[PDB]
């Protein structure tokens, strides 16, 4: 539905300045798809204020949207994520690593399956480091050896762990040559400055739109999703990030005109960052499942489990001839 | 003739057409970290 599209960015924005408020001036890069599908995937086990919290946390409104609704959704959008082009590379997993004699529902282990992609791995977390290299391991295959290390710590009491990972590769329309990338500077602020490896690119017709308004230019590099890169004039990223929301993001899509520009420069460059994400989804009203009253019988049979961490990891690649982006979340779950 | 220069900070958004689930995002601040 509509509706889903006005939580999916709400979602995504919400996060987003979450994420800067921790360190307002340090690169940000994360998947919100990643974050909110394992969410989803926890929620098919939860009941009551435990599954309400996390479904209105991921901005849904269930009046609006069911919850079967929900699912279907991210059934939808998991399958268009496994793809592969000349020009693209997608694939995007779920998965549970769970005690060996834990019991799960029938029903659990079938809608896990069916609408996630989920397979359910035994797995010995008393055996931290082992359990620990299982999981990072299938993370590392997932995403082509972009994200490693996703777990650092693991509970050795760790009951089950809920993952999801996510691989984009995409190549450029029209590449940058690599005869044409040159050391150019990078205004951090108006008077300080770094040297970085700057790739350009003569004669290009691009979808552009400058918004004199809100102070900044958006121009379309490149399936059925777009990529957008917005450049706020100097001193303006603050305010370009003001005003991120659904109505400015349409707005955004809907004056794009393709135009030629003269010359275009991009950095080459790589950023990852890697979060804990329990004070944000805490914030964002998802308390329930991380205290002993969590009710995820629906996973058991019993309220049995509760969330203990959710980490977060994303990787992004910038060169000559295209891009790179991966990310993967874990949900890990203790007895109760 | 004109110039489009990512020479300071800048955003990037993958959007889904469909859905506008957003898959990735980012804001570069130094790409030198
Ligand atoms: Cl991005
Ligand atoms: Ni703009």
């Amino acid at each position: 539905d509509r509706g889903l599209a006005s939580a999916n960015v709400d979602f995504a924005f919400s996060l987003y300045k979450q994420l800067v408020l921790k360190a307002p001036d340090k690169n940000v890069i994360f998947s919100p798809l990643s974050i909110s599908t394992a969410l989803a995937f926890l929620s098919l086990g939860a009941h009551n204020t435990t599954l309400t919290e996390i479904l209105k946390g991921l901005k849904f409104n269930l009046t609006e949207t069911s919850e079967a609704e929900i699912h279907q959704s991210f059934q939808h959008l998991l399958r268009t994520l496994n793809q592969s082009s000349d020009e693209l590379q997608l694939s995007m997993g779920n998965a549970m690593f769970v005690k060996e004699q834990l019991s799960l529902l029938d029903r659990f282990t079938e809608d896990a399956k069916r609408l996630y992609g989920s397979e359910a791995f035994a797995t010995d977390f008393q055996d931290s480091a082992a359990a620990k290299k299982l999981i990072n391991d299938y993370v590392k295959n997932g995403t082509r050896g972009k994200i490693t290390d996703l777990i650092k710590d693991l509970d050795s009491q760790t009951m089950m762990v809920l993952v999801n990972y996510i691989f984009f590769k995409a190549k450029f329309e029209m590449p940058f040559d690599p005869q044409d990338t040159h050391q150019s500077r990078f205004y951090l602020s108006k008077k300080k400055y770094v040297m970085v490896p700057m790739m350009s690119l003569h004669h290009l017709t691009i979808p552009y739109f400058r918004d004199e308004e809100l102070s900044c230019t958006v121009v379309q590099l490149n399936g059925n999703a777009s990529a957008l890169f917005i450049l706020p004039d100097q001193d303006k990223m603050e305010e370009v990030e003001a005003m991120l929301s659904q109505e400015t993001l349409s707005r955004f899509f809907e004056s794009l005109e393709f135009r030629e520009i003269g010359e275009l420069y991009l950095p080459k460059f790589s950023i990852s960052r890697d979060y804990n994400l329990n004070d944000i989804l805490l914030q964002l009203g998802i308390e329930e499942a991380f205290t002993s009253k969590a009710d995820l019988s629906g996973i058991t049979g019993a309220r049995n489990l509760a969330v203990s961490q959710v980490v977060h990891k994303a990787v992004l690649d910038v060169f000559e001839e295209g891009t790179e982006r991966s990310a993967a979340t874990a949900l890990e779950v203790l007895f109760q | 003739r004109t110039i489009v220069r990512f020479n300071r900070p800048f955003l990037m958004i993958i959007v889904d057409n469909f859905t506008w689930s957003i898959f990735f995002m980012s804001k570069v601040t130094n790409p030198k970290q």
